[PDB]
């Protein structure tokens, strides 16, 4: 509204591996230009 | 691992694999063969570059 942007998201899965699938799967599948990523509440560097 | 691409990344995914699969990978050629600045401690993946 400020100045034809679509937007997808998805939660963090538990398993490292699993979230790489997921990510590829569900993001890249969808020709995304960037990927907005945020540590969990959990304490896990 | 040996592959005959020249993508560099490849070699860090195998990093991250030998990170949460626990099992040794040696780098040959292409990507993997790519030295990498330094791997996660867990991580157990070793390369022939040098
Ligand atoms: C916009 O992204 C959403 C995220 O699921 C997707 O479902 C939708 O198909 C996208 N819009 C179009 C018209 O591609």
């Amino acid at each position: 509204k400020r100045h034809q942007l679509n937007a997808t998201s998805v939660t963090h899965k538990p398993n490292a591996i699993q979230m790489a699938l997921s990510v590829c799967e569900d993001l890249i599948s969808s020709q995304v230009y960037a990927i907005l990523v945020s540590h969990p509440p959990t304490p896990n560097d | 691992f040996g592959d005959d691409t020249d993508q560099e990344a490849v070699a860090q995914m195998l990093d991250f694999i030998s990170s949460h699969t626990f099992v040794p990978i040696l780098g040959i050629h292409g990507g993997a063969s790519m030295i990498m600045a330094d791997k996660d401690p867990t991580s157990t993946f070793f390369q022939f570059g040098a």
